[PDB]
RNA sequence: AGCCGCGGUAAUACGGAGGGCGCGAGCGUUACCCGGAUUCACUGGGCGUAAAGGGCGUGUAGGCGGCCUGGGGCGUCCCAUGUG
RNA sequence: GGGAGCAAACCGGAUUAGAUACCCGGGUAGUCCACGCCCUAAACGAUGCGCGCUAGGUCUCUGGGUCUCCUGGGGGCCGAAGCU
């Protein structure tokens, strides 16, 4: 049966990615709409549009990539370097502000869900609260 | 007790000057002065690589002795600087400087780091006006390091009082020849200090 | 113009008609301490014409590294075979902590404070081109915000 | 001088390969399949040669030394007469592994056929015992087979020039290494990400091969006066 | 002799000497605790051949779960406070 | 109950230094049916079970379609990315 809606679009997107795909889509989530928007506001994305899926509620996230890398190997590099989710369902994730972590030495960024939402370590611990600890990019 | 015995052969053991014997120690005599090579029966054959480890050990040895402080104690002053916030390499000596047995050495009042030592373990010193046998004594930024008048009129306070016409100090610290004073301005900076070692290879043999 | 430490040499053995026959590989570091490093691993008839040779390798083999106060960028980790390379930036004091050899590759490239450990299966030369990995994979504030962002950059800044 | 849809056509450029032998990374630039074998849109065969001729004026005007390569039995001595009114270095014969990524050890063997050419001249040649004679004549062709391009080659090319990047994909993963740009001819079966100035156009159509070789050796000597 | 190991007439390994390194009123050996040991693996592991997927199903306790809005606030976050 | 043929144990012959075997000529259990037990296996893809994502190429069985081809479900081989 189909059990992680979220741990599932990072891993779309991962695959997506190291394949060196334009445009990928994913099962229009209010979450996933959420933590998407962040993914722009951060710029690991270009960003996402809501597009219908044979009639099916969808979204479509475009991918950003690095710049044409030379060698024998001219493959890029993916702004979203690393994925991976922590709050893992049975096994679920909490942190206080004390206990937000701070992700590659602060190059990169932590997801959080919050009482006021879809936030960023930075974002989060600016507005000092927090939560549901999520994913992890970079 | 301290290390008592044969001090010019770390001289050369080490391989550099290490100006302990203190003196004669600027001489063509010194024994590093004439056969460069570290002690016994092959000190002359072909030296091989040194292991990473080695050098890791050596460049410690070398700061040890040429302070003149027993290794038990060595530690727990760097472990004092570990567990003090600041530059570990650099707050390490900055606490060597603080000992009286080389507050003195670097203030004048004597030949070498080891007879610096007598002089304080012997009633000789003044410290803020008072009588201080302790090498082990953490000399503080405004401290007075001077003589008891009693042994003042000796030859060698004098001989070495002496000298110091044509010395200068070390830019923490001001000397007061006549008046037999000092006075420790700061603590130093690893600006000034310039020995022949390298700390932080000090500090990598206190990692393992 | 290189200043050049040595990680490792050994002797291996092929085989024939009557008795083994030989061979030596030479595992050798570079680096202006302020910024590059290379690495070579030379294999020959006699030791030093291999030593020499692995210097070759590593002139060529060059990584320039993002260094900053002496120290690494951000943390970080790479496996490559079974041995799990660690790296993460330490303060001014503490120093190129790190077994063997990243010390000598770490130190040579120009580090002075980092932090470390080795990983499951500890073979010198996987954990040898692990961090010359670890090391062509360090990122920069600045090559990173124009990594992502960059988009429209110049716009941003 | 310039080019046109029009042209491109009567030789052969729309006309791809298989799709039994097909990489599928060539997606972007086909139109379909008339016949189980594709067709090459060349309204996107006019965007990557437009950007792959202007990449070879530059070159031109820089005065750079663009190596020819093709060994597929038809191109061959297209490949030379093409690369001759050029002035050129044009591997026609058969590629080596090397020739790139050991420029020296090769041109060790260049020199030994200059010394060659210049032995066979003077007399002391046939004072030699005539064993060695007939032996070392061999050494002679040899060398001016599988070099007579190589030979004006005393450095290492600005840029690489492929007719096939599977055949020659050899070729190209040498200055793949050593950081020289790639100009390649290929139709479908062919990694397209593997070339920075590519032309999609046929491999082994000879009047395909004719044009584009023919037109790009004009923006060479037309950007080099003449 | 802690580990692999040295000794069968050239022993840097055994016993002595000279020389050497480390420590110093202590230097060693034995016993136990932790580290090493991401060799109990929350951090931080694995099963095709290396130790390891139940010989195959069914299904109970239990663990876990798709899209849209709203009520509760048990969890989880936050602030003040009493305690420690 | 059934027993043609095969065939542990067993009876002979041959080989070999010896042959409790390999080879040969017979031979009960048993394999066969029933009904209840036994419940192991190199029970083997030596890969537990569902769902989502990631170049393709040919082959082969089986379905549907505007059947030059498109698209479902299977069994095989070669290969991208990636794993090892
Ligand atoms: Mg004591
Ligand atoms: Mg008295
Ligand atoms: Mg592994
Ligand atoms: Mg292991
Ligand atoms: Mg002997
Ligand atoms: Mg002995
Ligand atoms: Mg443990
Ligand atoms: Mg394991
Ligand atoms: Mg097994
Ligand atoms: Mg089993
Ligand atoms: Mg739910
Ligand atoms: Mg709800
Ligand atoms: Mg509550
Ligand atoms: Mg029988
Ligand atoms: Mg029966
Ligand atoms: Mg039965
Ligand atoms: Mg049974
Ligand atoms: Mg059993
Ligand atoms: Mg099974
Ligand atoms: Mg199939
Ligand atoms: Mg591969
Ligand atoms: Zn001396």
């Amino acid at each position: 049966m189909l059990t992680d809606p979220i741990a599932d679009m990072l891993t779309r997107i991962r695959n997506a990615t190291r394949v060196y795909k334009e445009s990928t889509d994913v099962p229009a989530s209010r979450f996933k709409e959420e933590i998407l928007r962040i993914l722009a506001r951060e710029g690991f994305i270009k960003g996402y549009e809501r597009v219908d899926v044979d009639g099916k509620p969808y979204l479509r996230v475009y991918l950003k990539y690095g710049p044409r890398r030379q060698g024998p190997d001219p493959r890029p590099e993916q702004v979203i370097h690393h994925i991976r989710r922590i709050s893992k369902p049975g096994r679920r994730v909490y942190v206080g502000v004390k206990e937000i972590p701070r992700v590659r030495r602060g190059l990169g960024i932590a997801i959080l869900s919050t009482s006021k939402g879809v936030l960023t370590d930075r974002e989060a611990r600016k507005l000092g609260v927090g939560g549901e600890l999520i994913c992890e990019v970079w | 007790g301290r290390y008592i015995g044969p001090v010019c052969r770390l001289c050369r053991r080490e391989g550099v000057k290490l100006y302990l014997k203190g003196e004669r120690c600027y001489s063509p005599k010194c024994a590093m002065e004439r056969r460069p090579y570290p002690p016994g029966q092959h000190g002359q054959k072909r030296a091989r690589r040194p292991s990473d480890y080695a050098v890791r050990l050596r460049e410690k040895q070398k700061l040890r002795r040429i302070y003149g402080i027993s290794e038990r104690q060595f530690r727990n002053l760097f472990e004092e600087a570990s567990k003090k916030k600041g530059v570990t390499g650099s707050v390490f000596l900055g606490l060597l400087e603080s000992r009286l047995d080389n507050v003195v050495y670097r203030l004048g009042f004597a030949v070498s780091r080891r007879q610096a030592r007598q002089l304080v373990r012997h009633g000789h010193i003044t410290v803020n006006g008072r009588r201080v046998d302790l090498p082990s004594y953490r000399v503080r930024p405004g401290d007075e390091i001077a003589v008891a008048e009693k042994s003042r009129n000796l030859e060698l306070i004098r001989q070495n009082l002496e000298a110091m016409k044509g010395r200068k100090v070390g830019p923490w610290l001001s000397l007061d020849v006549e008046g037999m004073k000092g006075k420790f301005l700061r603590l130093p900076d690893r600006e000034d200090l310039a020995l022949p070692v390298n700390e932080q290879l000090v500090i990598e043999f206190y990692s393992r | 113009d290189f200043e050049e430490k040595m990680i490792l040499i050994r002797r291996t053995a092929r085989m024939q008609a009557g008795g083994r026959r030989f061979r030596f590989g030479a595992l050798v570091v570079v680096g202006d301490r302020q910024g590059r490093v290379g690495l070579g691993f030379g294999k020959a008839p006699e030791v030093p014409l291999a030593v020499q040779k692995a210097g070759y390798y590593a002139r060529r083999n060059m990584v320039e590294v993002p260094l900053q106060n002496g120290t690494i960028p951000h943390e970080i980790e790479v496996e490559f075979g079974a041995s799990k390379i660690v790296l993460k930036p330490a303060a001014p004091g503490t120093g190129v902590i790190a077994g063997a050899v990243p010390r000598a590759i770490l130190e040579l490239a120009g580090v002075t404070d980092i932090l470390t450990k080795e990983l499951g299966s500890r073979n010198p030369i996987n954990i040898a081109y692990a961090t010359m990995e670890a090391l062509r994979q360090l990122r920069t504030k600045a090559d990173v915000e124009r990594l992502r962002k960059g988009e429209a950059h110049a716009q941003a800044q | 001088v310039e080019i046109t849809v029009k042209e491109l056509l009567e030789a052969g450029v729309h006309f791809g390969h298989e799709r039994k032998r097909w990489n599928p990374k060539f997606a972007r630039y086909i139109y379909a399949e008339r016949n189980g074998i594709h067709i090459i849109d060349l309204q996107k065969t006019m965007e990557e040669l437009e950007r792959t001729f202007r990449f070879i004026e530059d070159l031109a005007m820089r005065g750079g030394t663009i190596l020819f390569v093709g060994t597929k039995k038809q191109a061959q001595d297209i490949v030379r007469m093409e690369a001759e009114r050029a002035g050129m270095p044009y591997v026609n014969q058969r590629w080596l592994g090397g020739m790139l990524t050991n420029f020296k050890t090769i041109s060790q063997r260049v020199h030994r056929l200059e010394e060659l050419e210049a032995l066979f001249a003077s007399p002391e040649i046939e004072e030699r015992p005539k064993k060695e004679q007939v032996r070392l004549k061999h050494e002679l062709e040899r060398l001016q087979k599988y070099l007579s391009g190589f030979r004006l080659l005393k450095r290492l090319p600005d840029a690489i020039f492929v007719v096939d990047p599977t055949k020659e994909a050899i070729a190209v993963r040498e200055a793949r290494k050593l950081f020289i740009p790639v100009i390649a001819l290929a139709d479908t079966d062919s990694d397209p990400d593997l070339v920075d100035y590519i032309i999609p156009g046929n491999d082994d159509a000879i009047r395909s091969i004719q044009l584009i070789l023919s037109r790009a050796v004009d923006l060479i000597i037309q950007a080099r006066g003449g």
